[PDB]
């Protein structure tokens, strides 16, 4: 839980001023005003849609969820209203596979990649009982969304240091790309799909393109193979005074 | 060119004899395996400008010191000469998949290579790191078939052992 | 073309080790600096002595003394003089035995005990 | 994940067998020596903060170029991330010694670890050396042959737990090599 | 690397804007306060051996208990690693006076230091006593200029605050 | 990102050296004519609305099969996304002219761009011509040799500032080549 | 030079018999495994330069007197010849694995190698110790249990080609004894 | 060894003749030149541990990438073999000033070196950067005399041109 990259080599996460405006008697929030309000909206449009670069006549159908975001200043409600939009399902649901849609919900709304096939198959168990809005509100009303973001900050891609699987950091680095990438370049097909269902891992150059500036992006590659052999049993022995003991 | 055809002809031309039954028996193996290595070749031919971009970034990822002032990737006109020389090597692997042997890699890529890269202070370990990255970024049913990847990754293993 | 300092050292290595004591290892010589490290692992002459195996349970407390009577000097105050970009340092680590001196010592000072 | 009793019933599920009295005599001795498995893992978690810092700084001792400019334990930023990582490795092999099966070390900690290290730039030969110091200091606490810190046990052999945990530390080297 | 330039365009990129007419004023303050923080930096570069020899034994004159068995400076490479770690810190103080912000300190010296020094039993109060010795060793007409002592004794007690 | 002062710091930290008296004559001569860096980044972003419009409209007049059906900037949703891509390219160049170093141009713009312009079918041989039109227009604003918009300056030269920004447009012009 | 087909004809020519019957049915099953042999020669030629530099380095780490002044692998002229002497042995074993008969190994490489090495002053103890390392590498590559690289094959068993390649490498060590 | 004596003896042995008047005239050049090249060989043999270690870390001051994983300066053994292999080369230059030709450098350092530094993947431009640093470190009146430094540098860039 130290995480040497997070507030050092990246920026600080954006969001509303505090969470004490909810308990105020005569306001709803420290009111930003329309110069420090709309530049928070620029970071929700950049995070939920990828870098999709929505036009003026595509932003004109999100006027109702913005106008509510400047009254209730809840960030979880703005993200929930933008994921049930037509502009979220015409980019990430319409021309994609099912595990491509699921792996972008972990990117746009959690800042991590899915850790398992069992965690991924339960997201398709919620598709059968309520469609795509049952997937979206179960991510948003989870415990993992509460104790990292709350109503206060935008859901950003967080370098934690103490990931519950090491593979979770790998799929986070493939999903989040470099700056000036987007989520439409692969033609519908899921990047992480072979590695979730088999249990293998990712490619080192695809992860190190997305690391921040100052992290030795790519060195350490020996010129032999990049993954491990599960069938190999090596002999690793330790020297004692007399000989060498192979505690295998 | 080292091939299946030019090996059995030169073995019979040096002995002064006609093509016998064993010399025709080996051209039959050029028919039973032409299918696998030719759809490994047209897969590489149609998707070559995306592979040599991904491969040539793997040498400037591990050996990032080459863009320092003084080294072989010092300015801009020397960086695209590295991407040119990697596109040369991927084009010659396409020729060895067409011919059926290591001929176009021997005669055009390997012979005289170590004398050139030593005289011009080019590290041969970074003409390798772009090639060894292409060899392990190869999935078995996705990029090509099963036996098309065995052929394709054998001319990459040939170039790795020849530069080392 | 021998010398007096060389022949006074080697003549202590002709007694038996039940007699000569520390002088039984007086035939060993000074090697290059890289010979004392990890593939080769050549032994210095100080490691055959009982000074190399000194580890008492007692200790000086250093808060008994008056303030001003404990002195501390470094070897350098410079970071790339104490440890370079390579790991070849005279001061920090396991590479301080890689030096051109100190393969041999003076055990002809005292006695054959 | 699995433990030592769950590993037996997934072997019998491939043949649709019943776990009977032939197969149960390995599990009847896992509970018979089961006091000593607990008695060995609080010999490790009672000394775990000394064990990590000795293993990481003992790797700096045999390799002083890790703390020069250009080493990957150079600043405070990189050295605290190395100290965090050796505590994570020692945590997952104490779970695996407690269960009696190296499943949870192999899928959560070790799966995909080799690709993190060749993207961040972590040297893996010296990282194996920090694990191999803390392998050697883990068999000393279990067999009670450590030079300081004698703990109070009962008498007998724990020589099969000391080589079971030495094989869990050997899987970390085999997965990042 | 928090500088003056690397904050006004990390806010110009966070809203997707051009270099504003606000941010062309923030580099006009980089022209004014440079000549007190460059002249404080160049004084530290030609005097650094003498200021870290004096700062390091302010730890050991104060704390004689550190040579006890098991403490921080118990042998001679630990004394050599103590004077290294105060040679590193005032090198970063020299770096912060060049780029004008606290960027090189909190990226290379401060981040991690709560977690590193706790695990290795290195006391924070001995690190503070070396740096707080040379904060009031500064003599404002003698050593450097009047405002040059303000810049040099701003990064010093930034480090005394963040360590404590 | 690193600016022009923090580049000199990360070169000297590789040597573990203090920034002496020899490097400070390149940083006192950065801030000596450092008015002119502010006095010429202002004369890109004042004309930067017209500069992106004349860039891509001259990209049409030399490759007129872009507006043919099948061409990349055929319809209205693609002509708008081509217009904002010249905005983002011009934005991260004007950061790098303010910073003195191409660190914020290469990490936040050029990393992975040719990788994805082949993945969307953007013809990069005519996207280079999009950059190099506004390269020519920016270096005559700084030189004050434009036909219209004679912006009043102070007398001297910005011949080195005109060529530092021409190196920045050749960094993007070589990245997507 | 005999292959595996020339051996069963020489054996049949001694009694003047036509090849047919039971030894024609033993030959039809030799070619049924003919793709496993072709799959496995490729798994050694592909890794042939790392197999040699690891076996020569591993002979040196066991006996560091070969790189001392006066050692046999001391100078650069003699280091390059041991790296050449050691890959000719691997090259001639790959001929015998492809042919399925050790005749070409025994007469073009092994006949007189012991008298050659004890005439040049080459230690035959260390040459055996490098050949036995290359044996352990070739059985690991054929059975696909290398810890450094896993290849792609069809599923099945190739433990008879590992028993055969170990017999060729044992014969190299017994010949230069 | 290639020397002045062994050249004129081998030339008069292949011709099958006695030492002529021109073969004795060459050994007189070995007399008038021995004063300069034995001063350099004695200056080097007294201060060799400080010349080798000053040039051994001039490799890693130019190429800090050698401490990355998989490289040639990873661990303690690999830098012990690196400072050894530089000390081997400086011993052979001491042997070449004594003999008088490029004999010991050719047979013991250069022949077979291209095939070893490529098989073991040691970057040959880093066995050069230590040799090129010593050639420019030499002050021509300070360490040796004028003609002793001409002989010392001429054997130092023979080794550079043989690795390049
Ligand atoms: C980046 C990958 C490398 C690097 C590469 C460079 N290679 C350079 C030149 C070069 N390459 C070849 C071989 C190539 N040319 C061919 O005709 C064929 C086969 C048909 C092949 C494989 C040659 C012959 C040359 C020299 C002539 C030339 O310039 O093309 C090169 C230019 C060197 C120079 O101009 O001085 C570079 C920069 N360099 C790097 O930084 C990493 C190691
Ligand atoms: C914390 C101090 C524990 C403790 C741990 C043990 N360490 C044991 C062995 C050991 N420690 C080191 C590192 C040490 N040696 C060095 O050369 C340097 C500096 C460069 C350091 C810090 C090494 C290398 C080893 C040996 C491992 C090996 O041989 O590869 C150990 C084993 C038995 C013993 O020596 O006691 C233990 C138990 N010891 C303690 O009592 C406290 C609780
Ligand atoms: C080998 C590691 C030791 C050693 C071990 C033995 N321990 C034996 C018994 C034992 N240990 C504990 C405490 C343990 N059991 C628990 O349930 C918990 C925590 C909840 C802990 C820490 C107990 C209770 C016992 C049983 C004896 C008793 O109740 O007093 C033991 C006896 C064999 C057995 O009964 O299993 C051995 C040999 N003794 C040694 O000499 C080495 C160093
Ligand atoms: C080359 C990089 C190949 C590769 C070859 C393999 N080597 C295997 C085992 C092995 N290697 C050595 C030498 C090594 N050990 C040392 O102690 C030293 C230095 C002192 C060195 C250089 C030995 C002694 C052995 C083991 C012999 C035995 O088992 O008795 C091996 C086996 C399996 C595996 O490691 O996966 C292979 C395949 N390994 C690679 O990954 C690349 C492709
Ligand atoms: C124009 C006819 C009025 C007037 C309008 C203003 N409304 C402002 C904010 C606002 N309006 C609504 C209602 C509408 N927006 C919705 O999203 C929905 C439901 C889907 C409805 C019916 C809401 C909820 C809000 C608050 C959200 C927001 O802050 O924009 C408004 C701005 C005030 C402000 O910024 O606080 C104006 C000026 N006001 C007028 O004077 C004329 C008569
Ligand atoms: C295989 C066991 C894995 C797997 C790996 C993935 N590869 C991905 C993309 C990709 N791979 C290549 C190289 C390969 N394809 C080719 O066409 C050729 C040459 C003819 C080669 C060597 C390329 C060029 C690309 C990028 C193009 C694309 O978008 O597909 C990939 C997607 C993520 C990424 O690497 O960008 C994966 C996941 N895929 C699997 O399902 C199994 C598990
Ligand atoms: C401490 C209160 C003294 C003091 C002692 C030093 N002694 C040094 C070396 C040394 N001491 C002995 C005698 C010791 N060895 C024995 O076998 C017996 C009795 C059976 C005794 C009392 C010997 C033989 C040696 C030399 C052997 C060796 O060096 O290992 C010593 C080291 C000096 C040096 O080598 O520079 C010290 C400092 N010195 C003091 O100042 C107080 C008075
Ligand atoms: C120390 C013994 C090593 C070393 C370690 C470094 N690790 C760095 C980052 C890092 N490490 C891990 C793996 C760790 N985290 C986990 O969650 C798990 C499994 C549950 C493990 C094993 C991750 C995932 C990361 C990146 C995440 C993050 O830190 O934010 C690191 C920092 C590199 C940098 O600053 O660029 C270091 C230095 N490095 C060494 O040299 C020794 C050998
Ligand atoms: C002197 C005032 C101290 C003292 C210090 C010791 N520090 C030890 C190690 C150390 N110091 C640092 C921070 C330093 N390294 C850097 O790279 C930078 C910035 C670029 C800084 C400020 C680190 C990270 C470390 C640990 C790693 C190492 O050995 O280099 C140290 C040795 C630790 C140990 O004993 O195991 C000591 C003794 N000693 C004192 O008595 C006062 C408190
Ligand atoms: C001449 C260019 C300059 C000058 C240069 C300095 N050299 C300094 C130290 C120094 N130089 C050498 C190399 C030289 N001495 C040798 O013995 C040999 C070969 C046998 C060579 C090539 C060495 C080894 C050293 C370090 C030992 C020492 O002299 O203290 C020097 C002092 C600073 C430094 O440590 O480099 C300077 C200033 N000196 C001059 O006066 C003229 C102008
Ligand atoms: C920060 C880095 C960064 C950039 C540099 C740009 C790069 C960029 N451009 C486009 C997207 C595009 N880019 C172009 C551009 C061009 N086509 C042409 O004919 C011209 C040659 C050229 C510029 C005039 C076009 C036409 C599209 C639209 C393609 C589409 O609609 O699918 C996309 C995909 C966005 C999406 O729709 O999801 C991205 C990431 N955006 C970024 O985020
Ligand atoms: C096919 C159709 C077609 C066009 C749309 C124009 C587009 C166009 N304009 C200019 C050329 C220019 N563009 C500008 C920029 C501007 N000029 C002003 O008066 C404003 C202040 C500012 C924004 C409009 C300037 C100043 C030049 C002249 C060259 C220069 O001085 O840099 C160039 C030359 C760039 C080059 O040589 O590479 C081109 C192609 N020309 C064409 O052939
Ligand atoms: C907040 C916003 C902000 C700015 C816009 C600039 C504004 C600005 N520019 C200059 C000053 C100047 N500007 C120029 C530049 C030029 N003269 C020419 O004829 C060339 C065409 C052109 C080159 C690009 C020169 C030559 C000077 C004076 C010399 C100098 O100090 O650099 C000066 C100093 C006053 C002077 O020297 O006259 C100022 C305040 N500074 C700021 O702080
Ligand atoms: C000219 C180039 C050329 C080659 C490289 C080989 C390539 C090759 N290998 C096999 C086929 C095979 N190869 C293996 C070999 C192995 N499987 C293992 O599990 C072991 C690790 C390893 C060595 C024992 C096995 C078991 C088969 C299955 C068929 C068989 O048993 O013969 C096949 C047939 C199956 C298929 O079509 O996919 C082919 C073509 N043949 C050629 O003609």
């Amino acid at each position: 839980a130290f995480s040497s990259i997070q507030n050092v080599l990246t920026d600080a996460p954006l969001g509303t001023p505090s969470a004490m405006g909810f308990l105020d008697e005569r306001t709803e929030k420290p009111l930003m005003g329309p110069s420090e309000m709309d530049e928070l909206v620029y970071a929700v449009y950049k995070q939920v849609f990828g870098n999709a670069h929505i036009m003026e006549s595509e932003r004109a159908e999100l006027r109702d969820a913005e106008s509510l975001f400047r009254y209730l200043r809840d960030v979880r409600e703005f993200v929930r209203a933008l994921a049930k939009s037509n502009a979220y399902t015409s980019r990430f649901l319409q021309g994609n596979q099912q595990y491509r849609f699921f792996e972008l919900n972990f990117k746009h709304l959690l800042g991590r990649g899915p850790r398992s096939l069992e965690e991924m198959a339960s997201h398709s168990a919620l598709y059968a009982e309520g469609g795509f809005e049952a997937v979206i509100d179960a991510i948003l009303d989870s415990d993992e969304y509460a104790q990292e973001f709350g109503s206060t900050v935008v859901p950003y891609c967080r370098f934690k240091g103490e990931y519950p699987t090491n593979e979770e950091f790998n799929r986070m680095l493939v999903l989040k790309g470099a700056n000036s990438t987007s989520d439409k370049a692969g033609k519908g097909r899921s990047k992480l799909c072979y590695s979730i269902a088999a249990g293998c891992s990712q490619n080192w150059l695809s992860m190190s393109k997305a690391l921040p500036f100052g992290t030795e992006k790519g060195t350490g590659f020996n010129l032999i193979s990049s993954s491990r052999n599960p069938a190999a049993r090596p002999r690793i022995g330790t020297k004692i005074p007399g000989g060498v003991v192979f505690s295998s | 060119m080292k091939s299946v055809i030019t090996t059995v002809v030169s073995a019979a031309d040096a002995a002064g004899r006609f093509p016998s039954n064993s010399d025709l028996e080996s051209i039959q193996g050029n028919i039973q395996r032409s299918a696998a290595r030719l759809e490994a070749a047209e897969k590489l031919a149609g998707n070559h400008e995306a592979v040599v971009k991904e491969a040539g970034d793997a040498c400037f990822a591990k050996y990032a010191y080459l863009k320092n002032p003084g080294e072989a990737g010092e300015n801009q006109e020397k960086i695209n000469k590295c991407y040119r020389d990697v596109d040369h090597y991927m084009r010659l692997v396409n020729y060895c998949l067409v011919v059926g042997g290591t001929g176009p890699l021997d005669e055009w890529g390997i012979a005289g290579a170590r004398e050139v890269y030593r005289t011009l202070n080019l590290p041969t370990s970074a003409y390798v790191a772009s090639i060894a990255y292409t060899r392990d970024r190869l999935c078995v049913p996705r990029d090509m078939s099963a036996q098309a990847g065995v052929e394709f990754s054998a001319y990459l293993d040939y170039l790795i052992n020849a530069l080392s | 073309v021998s010398t007096t300092k060389a022949d006074l050292r080697y003549v202590g290595a002709t007694k038996p080790a039940a007699v000569g004591g520390r002088r039984a290892m007086n035939l060993m010589k000074q090697q290059p600096f890289w010979m004392y490290g990890p593939p080769y692992n050549a032994v210095t002459q100080d490691e055959y002595e009982p000074i190399s195996a000194a580890a008492p349970k007692a200790f000086v407390d250093y808060q008994i003394f008056a303030p001003g009577t404990v002195k501390v000097s470094p070897d350098s105050v410079n970071a790339n003089e104490l440890n370079p970009v390579s790991g070849m340092s005279k001061y920090i680590g396991k590479t301080q035995k890689l030096v051109g001196d100190q393969g041999i010592s003076d055990r002809s000072d005292k006695l054959p005990m | 994940m699995l433990d030592a009793f769950s590993r037996v019933v997934v072997n019998s599920d491939a043949k649709a067998a019943y776990v009977g009295g032939s197969d149960l005599q390995a599990l009847k001795s896992f509970i018979a020596d089961g006091n000593k498995r607990l008695d060995a893992v609080n010999s490790i978690v009672s000394n775990a903060s000394c064990m990590v810092s000795d293993a990481v700084s003992g790797m700096i001792c045999e390799n002083p170029g890790l703390i020069s400019p250009g080493g990957n334990c150079y600043t405070n930023r990189r050295m605290a991330a190395c100290l965090r990582d050796g505590e994570i490795i020692l945590r997952y092999v104490s779970y695996a010694l407690l269960a009696g099966d190296a499943s949870v070390l192999e899928d959560r900690c070790l799966n995909g670890l080799k690709e993190t290290y060749i993207a961040l730039g972590v040297p893996t030969n010296s990282s194996i050396r920090a694990v191999s110091i803390m392998k050697a200091q883990a068999v000393a606490f279990i067999t009670n042959t450590a030079t300081e810190r004698k703990m109070s046990f009962a008498a007998g052999d724990c020589t099969s737990l000391a080589s079971e945990v030495a094989s869990y530390f050997d899987r970390v080297g085999a997965a990042i090599s």
